[PDB]
């Protein structure tokens, strides 16, 4: 009952291995620091920590197929697929989008719904509206916030809630 | 480090995928 970084991965993917529902992925959201020197402040900012991603035009495609094999470098690309590659480049101020709402106030925060995401003025939420998701959840932790997406309308189960408290740690 | 914690997650990703 004190996780570490190296089984962060088996954690996200007994999450939605195990779970009842049709969850696409689970990512997990880490803790930065980026001191400010015209200020001297010290803000929190959530980065890529790990994830796990389970799933279910022309050109779009093709710029697609093009950046994954260049990545592989280094047949379809589905909405969901590029939604969570997408993800791995973003981050969040504390107190700002969904996981920076989420983890300044140590908040679960379940939209479930394609209407509770386009009314939650948080872009990531729109982004992941547009790329098929339907319901996406954000939940702070000790170290980050864990976040879950499906292409389904999900409610918030008691047994999600209770493998999420079994897998990861909280004040 | 967040770019690690990326290659780390993108190569499992990529990996996954070819199956």
């Amino acid at each position: 009952p004190q996780f570490n970084e190296d089984t962060l991965q088996q954690r996200l993917q007994a999450l939605i291995e195990s779970a009842g529902e049709n969850w696409t992925y689970a990512i997990f959201w880490q803790i930065s620091h980026d001191f400010d020197s015209s200020t001297g402040d010290n803000t929190v900012i959530l980065g890529w920590g790990d994830g796990y991603y389970k799933g279910e035009n022309t050109a779009e495609q093709e710029h697609r197929k093009r950046v994954i094999r260049e990545l592989n470098s280094l047949e379809e690309v589905t909405d969901t697929e590029w939604f969570f590659l997408v993800s791995m480049t973003q981050s969040f101020v504390n107190g700002v989008g969904l996981p920076g709402e989420s983890f300044l106030n140590s908040r679960v925060i379940w939209l479930s719904g394609s209407g509770a995401l386009t009314g939650s003025g948080c872009e990531r939420a729109g982004q992941g509206q547009i790329y098929g998701l339907k319901t996406m959840v954000c939940i702070a932790t000790q170290n980050g916030v864990v976040e879950l997406g499906s292409s389904e309308v999900i409610s918030q189960s008691s047994d999600l809630m209770h493998k999420v408290n079994n897998l990861f740690n909280f004040n | 480090s967040v770019p690690q914690a990326r290659k780390a997650s993108l190569a499992r990703f990529l990996e996954k995928r070819k199956e």
